[PDB]
RNA sequence: GCUAAACCUAGCCCCAAACCCACUCCACCUUACUACCAGACAACCUUAGCCAAACCAUUUACCCAAAUAAAGUAUAGGCGAUA
RNA sequence: GCUACCUAAGAACAGCUAAAAGAGCACACCCGUCUAUGUAGCAAAAUAGUGGGAAGAUUUAUAGGUAGAGGCGACAAACCUA
RNA sequence: CCUCCGCAUAAGCCUGCGUCAGAUAACAACUGACAAUUAACAGCCCAAUAUCUACAAUCAACCAACAAGUCAUUAUUACCCUCACUGUCAACCCAACACAGGCAUGCUCAUAAGGAAAGGUUAAAAAAAGUAAAAGGAACUCGGCAAAUCUUACCCC
C-alpha cells in the first residue's frame, strides 16, 4: 500500500549480508573492499 | 539507514550479540554444566605487593640532582661490564671450554625454565 | 566574574608564561602633602634622584614643567596624541582625552602671575617589579582661556577671550630605571577647599528613584 | 581573481570621477 | 595488565603474576545518594571486579565485601564544525561495598601586582556627576 | 581558465548609461535594455 | 587505607602545590631493579591521586593546581618501562637474538599488503585447528591491478608534495634577495 | 594542531589564541625567511639596538623572541597603548604594549660597547661554541634567564614527596643477569614448584 | 562582480636575467658548429616529443607508443578512450568529404 | 543605508629525474578491529557489445618491447566500408 | 531486511450459534467493495463512514534459501528495496 | 473533556526535555560542562565411545477421529576448582520532519495509567463533516450513488 518503509533493521540479517566475512569468502567481495580502500572509504565494511 | 562509522560494541546488537561480544574484559575461567560458571586462582592473576617500610625514594625529584647524559644499555655493554670479568678471571687463573656455560650465566635452550624469554610467558 | 564562568563552564588555567607586563607609570600616587587653607624626605629624594641622574637641578625644573604643561594643552587642541603619550604618562592620559573626544578644545597660555613652584619630591621603593619611579609636585598660578565646541561647533561653555585666574597642583613622575624615562604628567591634587569652575550655560536635570511597580 | 590590472585602472578612473562628482572640492 | 597478551594456561601449570600493573583508577563523588559504606570509582574497560578486589587489598590494604560493575557510554552526538561525530571515551564504574565498619565518606577538596594597581585605579575613579554636563573634569577652568 | 574578459562591466555600462531614463527594470537591467535601446536607436 | 588516593589535607584548598623535578631515565638505570618495583607502585598511588583530584575538579568546575604533576609523573613511569624493556631486551638478545619477545613473520594478506603478522597463544597446532585455517594468508592473480593503483596513488601523493616544496622554495628564494 | 598556524603574540592553548584561531581558521599563511637553528643567534635577555622603525634609534632588554616568525619582543621599545579594563561601564585603563621584532631589523649589541655590532659564529679552542663580535673582537656571553620548569635551582627545598639528591644519586645496581620478576621473587622468597608447559605459536 | 576595487600589486619584470640575457643562444650551433648537433636534440622535454610537431591523436599515439608502457593503468586508459574518440571524430565527423 | 561587492593564498595540472610502500604496545577472516581447541574447504577458460558500413548478418585500428623512413607500399577484405 | 514462493522451529484467534464443519453472527486481527475529503496532501496512496473473512488454502514475528540469457509466480505479462 | 489507549518485554536507534549556564508558535527537543543504567532478570554452555527412544495434543477421562503429531535415556571411562564477562538510560523504531501512516508478544477492556479537539475576535459568501424538517416518498438519477430503514421475488456468469 505505502512504500518507503522497507528498510525493516534487523543487525543479525544486516552483518550476515554486508558483513566483512561475506565479502572475503566471496572473490568478488575482495574487490569490493579493494575498490573501497582505493577509493579512500572510510568503513570498508558496513 | 543504519550507521557504519561508529564502531562496533555490544550495545547494538541483539540478546545473544550483547551476551557474546565481551567489552574486551580477558578471560578469568570458562563454563560449563548448564551455564555453570568456573574460575581459577591459577588464572587468576596476583598482584605483587612489596612493603614500604623503610623505603626512603620518593616519586618527585629534586632540582638540585645535576643532569647525567644518556646512558642506553645494550647488550654489549652489559655482557662487558658484567660477566667480562668473570671470564679474564677465569681465562687467566684457571681453564675454562664453551661448555659449562651454565656456570659462567647462560639458558642454552629456553624450556625447562620457569620465566620463558622468546616467547615470554611472564608480563612485564 | 567567576560565578557565571563556574555555572558555564569555561574552567582555564592560570595565566602561565615567562613573559612579563612592563609599563612605564605606577598607578596613583605615593604621598600628597594637603594644600594649606591657601624637607629632610624630600631632600633625601632629591639625593636619590642625583644619584641616579646626577645631571639635574631643581631650579629648572619650574621652567621646564611649565613648558610641558603649556605644550601638552596645545597638544591637546590640536589632537597630537603621540606627542600628548611621549610627554604624558599612560595614568593621565585617559582622564585627559576620554571626554575630550567627539569635540574640540582651545587653551591659550596668556601668561603667569606667581612663578611655578616646587612642593614636594617623593621617591619609590625596591618593591615595584624591581623597578622605581620618581615623582614632583608643583604649584602653579597663571591666566589662560578656555573655550570647548561639540560635535556640531557651539560653544558648551568659556570664552576665548577673556582669561581666569587659576591656581593648581600639577604632579609629574619618571622612570630613573631607564635612560629613556622622562618627566611626564600624572595626576593633580584638586583639594576640597579650592573653589568650583564655572557652571554651564545649558540647564540640567537628574532622573528620580525609579519607582518599581510599589509605592515608597 | 580575474587577472589584470588595465580594468582596475580603468575602474579607479571611474570611481575617482564618481568621488569627485559626489564630494567635489572647492 | 592493559593492552598485554596473558600468558595461555593449561591444567596442572604455574600461576600467574602481575609485578608491575598497568591499571589505574579514580576515586569520584557520585551524583546519586549512595550510602555510607559504598565508594564509587571510575576505571577502565579492561578490568573486573575480582582483579580490582585483589588490587584494592594487596596495593592499599583496605578490606573489601563486595564489588558491582557498570559500562557507561560516552555521547556521541557530539559533532565538530566538520559535521563529524566526536565521541567521549567510554568507561567503566565499579561499585564497593567496603567491610565491617569503614564507613567511608567523600570528603570535600575546594571549600576555600596588575591587580593591585587595577583596583587601585578603579575605585580612586570618580563616576561623573549628571551636573556637569558631560564636560571633561580635567580642566580647572 | 586563461583568457577572460574583465570590461564587461564598461561596455555594458555604456548601454545602461544610453537607457537610464527608461522606466521600470529595463533601466536596471541590460538584457531589458538591449532590446530597447536598439530599438529607440 | 584510603587516604592516600589524596594528597595532604594542607594541600586541600591550595592553589599552587609543591612539586619537583620528575625522573630521569639515566638515574633509573642507575638504580636497582626492585627499588624501580617499588616506586612503580609509589608513582602509581601518586598517579591516582593526582587522577581523582582532575576529575574532582572538573566535577566542581574548576582548575588543578599543578597539572605539570602529572605530565611529570606520566613520562617518570614512562622512563620506568622504557629502562625495564632496554633491560630485558638486551637480555633476551644476549641469550637467543630476538629483538620483539613476540613471535611473528611477515605474510602476504588477500589484499596483497605484506604485513608482519604476529602470533597468538595456542593449544592445538594449525593443522589441527579451523578457525586459523579460514584466515587464507595469500593473495591471488586478481589483486595486482588494485596493487598498481595503490602504487600510483603513493607516487602520485610523494610528486604532489616534491613539487609543492619546490615550488614554496622558488617563491621565496625569489622574494628575498638571497 | 592545525596546518599553517599562525603564532601569534599569545601562545597556543590560551584562550585569546583559542579565540583567534579556531579549528575551522583557514586564512593566509605568513613567509619568512628560512633561519636554521645554528644559524639562530638571538636569544632572551640580550642587549638588542634597533635603528629602524618606530621609536629608532635606541637599545634595550629582550622580553622574549618567537623562534617560529622570528620575530623578538623588547621591553618598552617599539609600544603602542591599549586598554584592559572593562569597556561595559569602566572606560578601560591604558597600558603600553610591546611590538615583535625581526631579526634582520634587530640588531644584537656589544656588552662593554654598548653599540650595534653584527656577529659571527665561531668554536673557541676549547668548545664548544662561541659567537663573536664585528671588525674588534669581543666574545658574547649568553644572557642569564629564569627557566619555566624550576622557577629556583639554587634557593629550592626538598619537599616531602621529593627525593634527596644524596639518594637520588646513589646506586644499588646490581648487573646479576636475571629476569625482575624472578629478582622480586627470591626477594620475596615465595617459591613456584610447577613449570611452565610448552605451548603452540601461529 | 568580476571587477576588483584596488590595483593589483606591480609585475616585476628584470628584462635582463640569466635566461631572458641568454636567450635564444646554440640554436644555430648545427649550422656555424660544423654540424656536431642538430637543435631538435637541443630542446629539453618529453621524450614523446623532442623536435617534433603533431596534432592531438598524433600526440597520443605517439606516446603511446613510446612511453605508453610507462603509463598508469587509469592515464593510459584514459589516452586509450581518446585516441578512439579522435579517431571516429576526425574521420567520421566534420565538413568537407 | 542595508543586503552586498573586492582581494591571494591554500593548493593543484603538465613534464623531466629518481624506482616505491609497510609500531616491531594490544586487537582485527566467528557478526573484522573479538586473549585460548580436532577442519580436511580451495584459482588458473577466446571477452562481448556500442559504433562504422548511412540497414545488417562476414567484417569494423585499441598496441606489448628503436623514435624517423620505407609506407599508408606489399597485402587482406559482403575486393565495401575499412584493416 | 519491501514483495512472490519455499525451508527450520515458534505465537495469536474473546463471545454467541451450530455444537461435525476449508459452516454462520461477531471482538482482536487480515483485506480493501462503495461514497466523500485530500491531490506540493497528515500521507511519493492516507483519513471518516460503509464493507468481505475472521479454526483456516488463516494471520504473523524470527533466521535461512531461490539473482536477471534469471528467480518466483492459484499467468494479473503480477512481484523481485518507492 | 477524551482515551481504539496505557504498562512492560522483544526487535530497533544509541545518551536524544536529568543538574548547571547561555543566547537563540513560544524560546527546550540547540550548544558547553556535570552526573548516569550496579544482577538474582536475560545472553554468554554441555568430555568421549557405543547404545536406547511403536503408543500425540485437545482440562485427556469417555466417545471421537485424521492432516498422523513439539520434548525421555542407558553401561563404561575421566571429572580438584567456582559465579567471572556482557545488555540494563530516554519523551526512543521504519516512513526525508516532533509525519493523522506501519509495527511481534504478555496484562489491563475501561482503565490506579496516559492525554488536550479551541492563539484571541465576528459568526458573510462558497466548501467539508454532522443534526432536524411541513406534505409527497425514487417523480432525481445512466444507476436507490449517498443517506435513511431492517426487506420480497426472479434472471445471466
Ligand atoms: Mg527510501
Ligand atoms: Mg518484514
Ligand atoms: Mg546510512
Ligand atoms: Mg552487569
Ligand atoms: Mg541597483
Ligand atoms: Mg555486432
Ligand atoms: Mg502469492
Ligand atoms: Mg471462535
Ligand atoms: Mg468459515
Ligand atoms: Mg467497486
Ligand atoms: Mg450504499
Ligand atoms: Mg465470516
Ligand atoms: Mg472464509
Ligand atoms: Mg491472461
Ligand atoms: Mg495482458
Ligand atoms: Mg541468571
Ligand atoms: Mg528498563
Ligand atoms: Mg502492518
Ligand atoms: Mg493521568
Ligand atoms: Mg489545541
Ligand atoms: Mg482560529
Ligand atoms: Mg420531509
Ligand atoms: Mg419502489
Ligand atoms: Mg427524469
Ligand atoms: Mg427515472
Ligand atoms: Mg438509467
Amino acid at each position: 500500500k505505502a512504500r518507503g518503509n522497507e528498510y525493516q533493521p534487523s543487525n543479525i540479517k544486516r552483518k550476515n549480508k554486508h558483513g566483512w566475512v561475506r565479502r572475503l569468502s566471496t572473490p568478488a567481495g575482495v574487490q569490493v573492499i579493494l575498490r573501497r580502500m582505493l577509493k579512500g572509504r572510510k568503513s570498508l565494511s558496513h | 539507514g543504519a550507521d557504519r562509522m561508529s564502531k562496533w560494541t555490544s550495545k547494538r546488537g541483539p540478546r545473544s550479540f550483547r551476551g557474546r561480544k565481551g567489552r574486551g574484559a580477558k578471560g578469568i575461567g570458562f563454563l560449563t554444566s548448564g551455564w555453570r560458571f568456573v574460575q581459577i586462582k591459577e588464572m587468576v592473576p596476583e598482584f605483587v605487593v612489596p612493603d614500604l617500610t623503610g623505603f626512603k625514594l620518593k616519586p618527585y625529584v629534586s632540582y638540585l640532582a645535576p643532569e647525567s647524559e644518556e646512558t642506553p644499555l645494550t647488550a654489549a655493554q652489559l655482557f662487558s661490564e658484567a660477566v667480562a670479568p668473570a671470564i679474564e678471571k677465569d681465562f687467566k687463573d684457571g681453564t675454562f671450554d664453551p661448555d659449562n656455560l651454565e656456570k659462567y650465566g647462560f639458558e642454552p635452550t629456553q624450556e625447562g625454565k620457569l620465566f620463558q624469554l622468546y616467547p615470554r610467558n611472564f608480563l612485564r | 566574574f567567576m560565578q557565571h564562568a563556574r555555572k558555564a563552564g569555561l574552567v582555564i588555567p592560570p595565566e602561565k608564561s615567562d613573559r612579563s607586563i612592563h609599563l612605564a607609570c605606577t598607578a596613583g600616587i605615593f604621598d600628597a602633602y594637603v594644600p594649606p587653607e591657601g624637607t629632610m624626605a624630600s631632600q633625601v629624594s632629591i639625593r636619590r634622584i642625583k644619584d641616579y641622574d646626577a645631571n639635574f637641578k631643581i631650579k629648572d625644573f619650574p621652567e621646564k614643567a611649565k613648558d610641558i604643561f603649556i605644550e601638552a594643552h596645545l597638544c591637546l587642541n590640536n589632537s597630537d596624541h603621540d606627542r600628548l603619550h611621549t610627554l604624558v604618562t599612560e595614568h593621565c592620559f585617559p582622564d585627559m582625552t576620554w571626554d575630550i573626544k567627539y569635540k574640540t578644545v582651545r587653551w591659550s597660555f596668556v601668561e603667569s602671575l606667581e612663578p611655578s613652584h616646587v612642593v614636594q619630591v617623593r621617591c619609590s621603593s625596591m618593591m615595584n617589579q624591581g623597578n622605581v619611579y620618581g615623582q614632583i609636585t608643583v604649584r602653579m598660578h597663571t591666566r589662560q582661556t578656555l573655550a570647548i565646541y561639540d560635535r556640531f561647533g557651539r560653544l558648551m561653555y568659556g570664552q576665548e577671550d577673556v582669561p581666569k585666574d587659576v591656581l593648581e597642583y600639577v604632579v609629574f613622575e619618571k622612570q630613573l630605571t631607564n635612560p629613556y624615562g622622562s618627566w611626564r604628567m600624572h595626576t593633580k591634587i584638586v583639594p576640597p577647599w579650592a573653589p568650583p569652575k564655572q557652571p554651564i550655560l545649558k540647564t540640567v536635570m537628574i532622573p528620580g528613584p525609579q519607582l518599581k511597580p510599589e509605592e515608597e | 581573481v580575474k587577472k589584470g590590472f588595465r580594468a582596475a585602472f580603468r575602474f579607479q578612473k571611474e570611481l575617482e570621477r564618481q568621488r569627485l562628482l559626489r564630494c567635489p572640492p572647492p | 595488565a592493559r593492552n598485554v597478551v596473558y600468558p595461555l594456561y593449561r591444567l596442572g601449570g604455574p600461576q600467574l603474576r602481575v609485578f608491575r600493573t598497568n591499571f589505574f583508577i579514580q576515586l569520584v563523588r557520585p551524583g546519586v545518594a549512595q550510602p555510607e559504606d559504598t565508594v564509587q570509582f571510575r576505571i577502565p574497560m579492561e578490568m573486573t571486579r575480582v582483579d580490582l578486589r585483589n588490587y584494592l587489598e594487596g596495593i592499599y590494604n583496605v578490606p573489601v565485601a563486595a564489588v558491582r560493575t557498570r559500562v557507561q557510554h560516552g555521547s556521541n552526538k557530539r559533532r565538530d564544525h566538520r559535521n563529524v561525530r566526536i565521541k567521549k571515551p567510554d568507561y567503566k564504574v565499579a561499585y564497593v561495598q567496603l567491610a565491617h565498619g569503614q564507613t567511608f565518606t567523600f570528603p570535600d577538596l575546594f571549600p576555600e601586582d596588575l591587580y593591585s594597581m587595577l583596583e587601585e585605579e578603579r575605585q580612586q575613579r570618580q563616576s561623573s556627576d549628571p551636573r556637569r554636563g558631560g564636560v571633561p573634569s580635567w580642566f580647572g577652568l | 581558465l586563461r583568457n577572460r574578459v574583465t570590461d564587461r562591466y564598461f561596455r555594458i555600462q555604456e548601454v545602461l548609461k544610453h537607457a537610464r531614463h527608461f522606466r521600470g527594470r529595463k533601466n536596471r537591467c541590460y538584457r531589458l535594455a538591449v532590446r530597447t535601446v536598439i530599438r529607440a536607436f | 587505607g584510603l587516604e592516600e588516593f589524596f594528597d595532604d589535607p594542607k594541600n586541600w584548598g591550595q592553589e599552587k602545590v609543591k612539586s619537583g623535578a620528575a625522573w630521569t631515565c639515566q638515574q633509573l638505570r642507575n638504580k636497582s631493579n626492585e627499588d624501580l618495583h617499588k616506586l612503580w607502585y609509589v608513582l602509581l598511588k601518586e598517579r591516582n591521586m593526582l587522577l581523582t583530584l582532575e576529575q574532582e575538579a572538573k566535577r566542581q568546575r574548576l582548575p588543578m593546581p599543578s597539572p605539570e604533576r602529572l605530565d611529570k609523573v606520566v613520562d617518570s613511569m614512562d622512563a620506568l618501562d622504557k629502562v625495564v624493556q632496554e633491560r630485558e631486551d638486551a637480555l633476551r638478545l644476549l641469550q637467543t637474538g630476538q629483538e620483539r619477545a613476540r613471535p611473528g613473520a611477515w605474510r602476504r594478506d588477500i589484499f596483497g599488503r605484506i604485513i608482519w603478522h604476529k602470533f597468538k597463544q595456542w593449544v592445538i597446532p594449525w593443522h589441527l585447528n579451523k578457525r586459523y585455517n579460514r584466515k587464507r594468508f595469500f593473495a591471488l592473480p586478481y589483486v595486482d591491478h588494485f596493487l598498481r593503483l595503490e602504487r600510483e596513488k603513493r607516487a602520485r601523493i610523494k610528486a604532489r608534495k616534491e613539487n609543492l616544496e619546490r615550488k614554496k622554495a622558488k617563491i621565496l628564494l625569489k622574494k628575498f634577495p638571497h | 594542531l592545525p596546518p599553517h598556524y599562525r603564532y601569534g603574540m599569545s601562545p597556543p592553548g590560551s584562550v585569546a589564541d583559542k579565540r583567534k584561531n579556531p579549528p575551522w581558521i583557514r586564512r593566509r599563511p605568513v613567509v619568512v625567511e628560512p633561519i636554521s637553528d645554528e644559524d639562530w643567534y638571538l636569544f632572551c635577555g640580550d642587549t638588542v639596538e634597533i635603528l629602524e622603525g618606530k621609536d629608532a634609534g635606541k637599545q634595550g632588554k629582550v622580553v622574549q623572541v618567537i623562534r617560529q616568525r622570528n620575530w623578538v619582543v623588547v621591553g618598552g621599545l617599539n609600544t603602542h597603548y591599549r586598554y584592559i579594563g572593562k569597556t561595559m561601564d569602566y572606560r578601560g585603563t591604558m597600558i603600553p604594549s610591546e611590538a615583535p621584532l625581526l631579526h634582520r631589523q634587530v640588531k644584537l649589541v656589544d656588552p662593554m660597547d654598548r653599540k650595534p655590532t653584527e656577529i659571527e659564529w665561531r668554536f673557541t679552542e676549547a668548545g664548544e661554541r662561541v659567537r663573536v663580535s664585528t671588525r674588534s673582537g669581543r666574545i658574547i656571553p649568553k644572557p642569564e634567564f629564569p627557566r619555566a620548569d624550576g622557577i629556583v635551582p639554587e634557593t629550592w627545598i626538598d619537599g616531602p614527596k621529593d627525593t634527596s639528591v644524596e639518594d637520588a644519586l646513589e646506586r644499588t645496581y646490581v648487573p646479576c643477569l636475571k629476569t625482575l620478576q624472578e629478582e622480586v621473587m627470591e626477594a620475596m622468597g615465595i617459591k613456584e614448584t610447577r613449570k611452565y608447559k610448552k605451548v603452540y605459536w601461529y | 562582480i568580476g571587477i576588483r576595487l584596488t590595483l593589483p600589486p606591480p609585475k616585476v619584470v628584470d628584462r635582463w636575467n640569466e635566461k631572458r640575457a641568454m636567450f635564444g643562444v646554440y640554436d644555430n650551433i648545427g649550422i656555424l658548429g660544423n654540424f656536431e648537433k642538430h637543435p631538435k636534440e637541443l630542446i629539453r622535454g618529453p621524450i614523446w616529443l623532442r623536435g617534433w610537431k603533431g596534432n592531438e591523436l598524433q600526440r597520443c599515439i605517439r606516446k603511446r607508443k613510446m612511453v605508453g608502457s610507462r603509463m598508469f593503468a587509469d592515464d593510459l586508459h584514459n589516452l586509450n578512450k581518446r585516441i578512439r574518440y579522435l579517431y571516429k571524430h576526425f574521420n567520421r565527423h566534420g565538413k568537407f568529404r
